[PDB]
């Protein structure tokens, strides 16, 4: 549940790391939002996208309304498996 | 800039 979280990294840090020539297409990270605080990140690559993981106050995180999670690492699971509305399909944990 | 949203 770490290991793809990078934390407090910047976002031009983040698409430095993910934009490495050895990371295929879904070479994901997910990180705080500097814009928006509460909020977290999934950035994801070849170019690099930025979602914005907003968090409702009872609880739960979502990119969008229709997909709803208990957990980051729930979002994680879920993107891994289908792209659903993502760029890609998440693949790989960006390495340290 | 900005973020990626998933489409509506
Ligand atoms: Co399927």
């Amino acid at each position: 549940a770490e290991e793809w979280y990078f934390g407090k990294i910047t976002r031009r840090e983040s698409e430095r790391l993910l934009l490495n020539p050895e990371n295929p297409r879904g070479t994901f990270l997910v990180r705080e939002s500097e814009t928006t605080k509460g909020a977290y990140c999934l950035s994801v690559s070849l170019n690099v996208a930025h979602y914005k993981i907003r968090k409702l106050d009872s609880g739960g995180f979502y990119i969008t309304s229709r997909t709803q999670f208990s957990s980051l690492q729930q979002l994680v699971a879920y993107y891994s498996k289908h792209a659903d509305g993502l760029c890609h399909r998440l693949t790989n944990v960006c390495p340290t | 800039p900005q973020y990626e949203e998933i489409p509506i």
